[PDB]
């Protein structure tokens, strides 16, 4: 028949795929690269500009710029080479034949949705298309019509409370913490070490490096003391040219600053502290029935151990007699996606969609008034 | 007007659902109506309805029941009746459908020597028969080179079978004779034995459609046979309602476990195991499903299954059962696993040839890849559930599909059809005082057939308005569509249905829920019964049917994790289990959506072709040879939508009569411009009749009427002439008083 | 973002 | 009716008294108007009768005085001959319709009338001339 494209623009990685299938089928990263240096060879097909797996390709000549950062889009000519690629290289399925579902995170200048409307209906042609927010997405992956999310990818982390399918606008909390953040402080504390990352290139590296060997002590304080005591920890990995470098105490002590912003110097406290003084905005009926579902979502989540953290110290917030249950399925990094695919095959969804005789009619100030 | 004293009338009782009456005194229009009865009684004429006239006695017992001149449920029921015990004939014609009653007891007809004398007849001119039909396809095939399909619809144990058996049989005989009707007919006992199951009402209710082609090459001589089955109810097999019983060969293997080489099956008693167990009812009366088996396992040997290839199938609906006395314990909300050196399981693994900690991981797991990883994750103990019981349905379903295709292997023929003619026997309309997932899908593709059926007889009778030149704008089509769209429409009951089975803590509340939500003022066929919001009621052609909610998404349900699959398919014990599976969306599709498919694949193959429509109906329950109750009879010719297609024939101009015909009645009353003038002078409204080339259309109620004043001019004319006579008479016997 | 912050 | 009428008609009715009383009964004052040259239905004779019931009509007996103001209330071609049509075109009318019809339509009378009214009417094809016919029951 005809079946809506679902896609996550993300940051760090696009994920992209057809409505009413288990995974996405095209995965890569939202990075544009464009050659630096002098070009010698004549005769080379020399190219303007790479995008997604391309550009991780060739990145020892490339600067690699983001387009998005913090879920805003900062460079939108950027963006939309990311877009063209995904819809003819990457699916190579035509986008006027076909609806469109897009995600974002909440609590973001109006101006980035609109706009991102605006493309879609305008350059793409795209028949219909829709907005939805990550969190409400990662409860129809995990099966649930009530939890609190806590979502954190790259760029933007953010809770949302949900309880029998209404969102608690006012309760909603948003934190920049995650993601590349972790990134930046880890290649200044590898500096204690005696390696220099740089380059944009050398990010991709430590961001290999975090995905590898990072971990979250359960307590920090022993853990500090014993890899202060013993080398019993340190493990070891291979750069791309053969140098070995090793890591110790740093491995843990990375993801460690999503429980104490205090370490890069952000102002307020961790997911822990975010995710309970979301909860103590939510009206006194509900409160057990949150505590009774959270749900882990988004790549930074990965951390072996952050779930048993969480668990820990969300247990010493709350008051005792209730029961803390953290959920994370292994398969969350993708959950966003998966959630937005099933919503997106409902039935009942068939009337939600903008149409372009909507947009045609009202413009792009639609967005706002009919999605959330 | 037409209520007169001596006007005759059907009164409705409940010891026969119509009873004769007598008007006694003349209707004025106002509240009572005296009537007589077979003695004094009287009848509200109450808010509205007037009772139904009764046809006058020319018309009564014709072949044809659209030549009555009043068509009514009474008026059919009588005509049927009437046929049967007082003719014995079982068939009859309604507009183009051959009504066929099962007489529980064998009749002479059947022989050789009425093939020959039907042979070359067109249908109008014999007395209906089923030859008529098998005839009347056959020489369309021969004239006009385009497949042919015969449609045989009612309850199950109205002899569907021995409509077909004698349908072959005449294809043979007025073809001459590959033997293909020997082994066709061998097909039954096994094809009852996997298709057939107990029901509420029945036994051996056949759950799914059955096709058979017959093949013809270029001389239109037998070449062989081909069967196709569709619309199998899947659901059965993991569950089943009060009162019923799972498809008879589970219960045919577990009475043989007595037999020494079902030893090694372990097969307990029959009610040992969770498939068989729930209905609460091993045993039928007068079966012995030991003896049974016999029989199948006969007919699979004269079929050509191979003694290896028994005792495969016997192995995989010993799994079947095994699988289903699978126990799961949850060990926590999320994930749940299998006990602990799990018997059941045990045996599983053996019968089938697959190491018990492989499965034992895969019950309790599923897999997902993205194109560059994967990940196992546990489910829930529901999930784990659904799953045993869909790959339950799944190897069912291969395992029907591979029985079916080993069968055609046998009947099939090296010289291909040039073409070919269809016999498919299929369930007609359903209702029971409960209804249910199974109803629902039975009475979808009822409603599609009866769709088919109606654009076929638009088509006809525009050809027949076209040859007597009357314009088609005098009549219509009744249209069923708006309950199909309410049905398979986006946004519609499957399409809500299958939506909530995805949707997250989908119940069967919060879609009862969304129907009424959806539909309960949008749409005029949809209605809720007032006291319950559990429940909706469908207006069906035949009859309104209420349906619950309340097993749909445990039935719907269909998902397979191809793990398992290939779990199965690595097994080295046998050959038969790989087999099975050899030939990834359709894992997903749910049970309504490939129900839905299969109706198509299935209106397809009738698009196709060019359709003859049989309808059987059974007249009693105790198989009393040749007795009629109106109760049993009432009910199934709605359930056959006989009383729909009549009364849309009523809609039409369903008597239609030829001029000689006419003139040869009607000269009392007084070739072309005669009858032209006669109606004028009989009928003030030009509406109640059209003319036509050979033929007169009426309206139903005209002809009746002309009956009623040819039989009063008749009346009066005997009436001078008897008092005349009579009052000569008396003056030659004054003279005789004299003497 | 256009104040409080680089994006 | 004059006088000699009343006279000649009261004869007759005592012709048909069959106990000497000077009277008959109810069934027999249709077969004396008759024989007076009424032709009333078996309808109209019971209606002058004042639709008498079986037990008088079968044994309640009645005088000419009675009698004769129901002669005078029934008293006060080509419809026979169509009416003859009817159990036809070609001037003929079976014996077999003839004797079924009227022994079994309308005011059904005995075999043995209408094989008496048949006789010598009909011919080897059992056909009657019905326009003889009927000028001979006019008669
Ligand atoms: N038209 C018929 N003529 C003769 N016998 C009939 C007829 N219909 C039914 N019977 C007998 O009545 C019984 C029921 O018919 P049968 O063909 O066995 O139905 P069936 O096997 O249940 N076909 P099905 O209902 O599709 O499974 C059998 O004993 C038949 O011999
Ligand atoms: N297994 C892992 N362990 C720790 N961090 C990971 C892992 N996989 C990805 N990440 C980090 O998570 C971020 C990507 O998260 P993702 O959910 O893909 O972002 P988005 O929410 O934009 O999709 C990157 O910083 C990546 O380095
Ligand atoms: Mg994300
Ligand atoms: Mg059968
Ligand atoms: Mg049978």
């Amino acid at each position: 028949e005809t079946t809506a494209l679902v896609c996550d623009n993300g940051s760090g990685l696009v994920k992209a795929g057809f409505a009413g299938d288990d995974a996405p089928r095209a995965v890569f990263p939202s990075i544009v690269g464009r050659p630096r240096h002098q070009g010698v060879m004549v005769g080379m097909g020399q190219k303007d500009s790479y995008v997604g797996d391309e550009a991780q390709s060739k990145r020892g000549i490339l600067t690699l710029k983001y387009p998005i950062e913090h879920g805003i889009i900062t460079n939108w000519d950027d963006m939309e080479k990311i877009w063209h690629h995904t819809f003819y290289n990457e699916l190579r399925v035509a986008p006027e034949e076909h609806p469109t579902l897009l995600t974002e995170a909440p609590l973001n200048p109006k101006a980035n949705r609109e706009k991102m409307t605006q493309i879609m209906f305008e350059t793409f042609n795209v028949p219909a298309m829709y907005v939805a927010i990550q969190a409400v997405l990662s409860l129809y992956a995990s099966g649930r019509t009530t939890g609190i999310v806590l979502d954190s990818g790259d760029g933007v982390t953010h809770n949302v409370p949900i309880y029998e399918g209404y969102a608690l606008p006012h309760a909603i909390m948003r934190l920049d913490l995650a993601g590349r953040d972790l990134t930046d402080y880890l290649m200044k504390i590898l500096t204690e070490r005696g390696y220099s990352f740089v380059t944009t290139a050398e990010r991709e590296i430590v961001r290999d490096i975090k995905e590898k060997l990072c971990y979250v002590a359960l307590d920090f304080e022993n853990e500090m003391a014993t890899a202060a005591s013993s080398s019993s920890l340190e493990k070891s990995y291979e750069l791309p040219d053969g140098q070995v470098i090793t890591i110790g105490n740093e491995r843990f002590r990375c993801p460690e600053t999503l429980f104490q912003p205090s370490f890069i110097g952000m102002e307020s406290a961790g997911i822990h502290e975010t995710t309970y003084n979301s909860i103590m905005k939510c009206d006194i009926d509900i409160r057990k029935d949150l505590y009774a579902n959270n749900v882990m979502s988004g790549g930074t989540t990965m951390y072996p151990g952050i779930a048993d953290r969480m668990q820990k110290e969300i247990t010493a917030l709350a008051p005792s007699t209730m029961k803390i249950k953290i959920i994370a399925p292994p398969e969350r990094k993708y959950s966003v996606w998966i959630g937005g695919s099933i919503l997106a095959s409902l039935s009942t969804f068939q009337q939600m969609w903008i149409t372009k005789q909507e947009y045609d009619e009202a413009g792009p100030s639609i967005v706002h008034r009919k999605c959330f | 007007e037409l209520y007169t004293k001596y006007a005759r009338v059907w009164i409705p009782d409940p010891e026969e659902v119509w009873k004769s009456a007598e008007l006694l005194k003349d209707y004025k229009p106002d509240k009572v109506l005296q009537l007589r009865l077979e003695k004094d009684l009287e009848y509200c004429l109450d808010p509205k309805e007037l009772p139904p006239l009764r046809n006058p006695d020319i018309l009564v017992g014709e072949n044809d029941l659209t030549a009555l001149s009043y068509l009514h449920e009474p008026a059919v029921l009588h005509n049927l009746k009437v046929r049967f015990i007082d003719s014995k004939l079982i068939y009859t014609y309604c507009g183009i459908v051959l009504v066929a009653i099962n007489p529980y007891e064998q009749l002479p007809i059947y022989g050789e020597d009425i093939i020959n004398a039907y042979s070359g007849q067109n249908m109008g001119d014999m007395d209906p028969h089923i030859f008529a039909v098998a005839e009347e396809a056959y020489k369309q095939m021969a004239r006009d080179e385009r497949n042919q399909s015969i449609i045989v619809s009612g309850e199950s144990g109205a002899g569907k079978t021995v409509s077909a058996k004698y349908a072959m049989r005449y294809f043979a005989t007025v073809s001459g004779s590959a033997n293909v009707e020997e082994k066709v007919l061998a097909s039954n006992p096994i094809m009852e034995s996997i298709g057939n199951a107990k029901t509420t009402r029945n036994d051996n209710s056949s759950r799914f459609g059955k096709y058979i082609e017959i093949g013809f090459d270029k001389r239109y001589r037998i070449i062989g046979a081909n069967m196709r089955t569709y619309l199998l109810e899947k659901s059965r097999v993991v569950f089943q309602a009060e009162e019923e019983r799972n498809y008879h060969i589970f219960y045919q293997l577990c009475a043989s476990a007595a037999l020494p080489e079902f030893k090694t099956l372990r097969l307990g008693n029959a009610n040992y195991f969770h498939y068989t167990k729930q209905g609460g009812s091993p045993v039928i009366d007068g079966i012995d499903d030991a003896k049974e088996m016999v029989n199948t396992r006969q007919a699979c040997t004269l079929l050509g299954i191979s003694d290896s290839y028994q005792m495969g199938i016997f192995r995989i609906l010993a799994g079947i059962l095994h699988l289903g006395n699978v126990e799961f314990a949850s060990r926590d909300s999320d994930s749940c696993a299998i006990p602990p050196k799990h018997d059941p399981l045990t045996i599983f693994c053996d019968l089938m040839g697959v190491d018990y900690e492989e499965m034992a991981h895969w019950l309790c797991h599923r897999k997902l890849a993205t194109a560059t990883e994967t990940y196992i994750k546990p489910i829930s103990k529901l999930h784990a559930i659904n799953a045993r019981d869909a790959l339950a349905k799944h190897i069912y379903a291969n395992l029907f599909n591979w029985i079916v295709d080993h069968v055609n292997k046998a009947l099939h023929s090296t010289v291909k059809q040039h073409s070919f003619i269809g016999v498919l026997d299929i369930y007609g309309f359903e209702t029971f005082e409960i209804n249910s997932f199974e109803q629902f899908c039975i009475n979808y593709a009822n409603e599609k057939l009866q769709q088919q059926f109606n654009m076929h007889v638009f088509k006809l009778e525009q050809e027949e308005y076209m040859k007597e030149q009357i314009p088609w704008t005098l009549i219509d089509f009744y249209d069923n569509q708006p309950c199909i769209n309410l049905i398979e429409a986006k946004m519609g009951v499957l399409d809500l249905l299958d939506e909530e089975c995805k949707m997250p803590k989908g119940s069967d509340d919060t879609w009862a829920q969304k129907l009424y939500n959806t539909h309960l003022n949008k749409c005029a066929l949809f209605e809720k019964p007032r006291l319950s919001n559990k429940a909706f009621i469908i207006k069906h052609f035949a009859d309104k049917v209420e349906y619950q909610c309340e097993g749909f998404l445990e039935k719907n349900k269909d998902t397979v994790y191809e793990e398992q699959i290939k779990v199965l398919k690595s097994s080295k014990k046998f050959k038969l289990l790989p087999e099975l599976f050899q030939d990834s969306k359709e894992h997903k599709k749910t049970v309504g959506h490939q129900f839905r498919n299969s109706l198509h694949l299935l209106m397809e193959t009738l698009n196709a072709t060019t359709p003859h429509y049989v309808r059987c109906i059974k007249p009693n329950d105790f198989k009393f040879p040749f007795t009629f109750d109106e109760k049993r009879a009432v009910q199934q010719l709605r359930a056959c939508g006989v009383l729909e297609t009549i009364r849309i024939s009523a809609a039409g101009f369903p008597s239609r009569w030829t001029y000689q015909e006419f003139f040869s009645r009607y000269r009392v009353l007084m070739r072309k411009q005669t009858c032209k003038n006669v109606l004028e002078k009989l009928i003030l409204d030009k509406d109640k009749y059209q003319f036509g080339k050979t033929k007169i259309f009426f309206r139903a109620g005209q002809v009746a009427y002309l009956e009623k004043i040819r039989a009063d001019k008749l009346r009066a004319a005997c009436i001078r002439i008897q008092k005349t006579i009579r009052g000569w008479l008396m003056r030659k016997k004054y003279m005789r008083m004299r003497r | 973002w256009x104040a409080x912050c680089p994006a | 009716f004059n006088k000699d009428q009343l006279e000649e008609f009261k004869e007759a009715f005592e012709l048909f008294d069959r106990v000497g009383d000077g009277k008959i009964l109810y069934s027999q004052c249709g077969d004396v108007m008759r024989a007076l040259g009424q032709n009333p239905t078996n309808a109209e004779v019971l209606k002058v009768l004042g639709n008498p019931k079986s037990d008088e009509l079968k044994s309640r007996r009645v005088d000419f005085e009675t009698f004769l103001p129901m002669l005078q209330a029934v008293a006060k071609y080509e419809d026979y001959l169509e009416g003859f049509r009817v159990f036809d075109g070609n001037g003929k009318v079976m014996g077999a319709e003839l004797r079924h019809v009227l022994t079994t339509l309308g005011e059904k009378m005995t075999e043995e009338e209408v094989e008496t009214v048949l006789a010598g009417h009909e011919d080897s094809n059992g056909c009657i001339n019905y326009e003889a016919f009927l000028k001979h029951i006019l008669s």
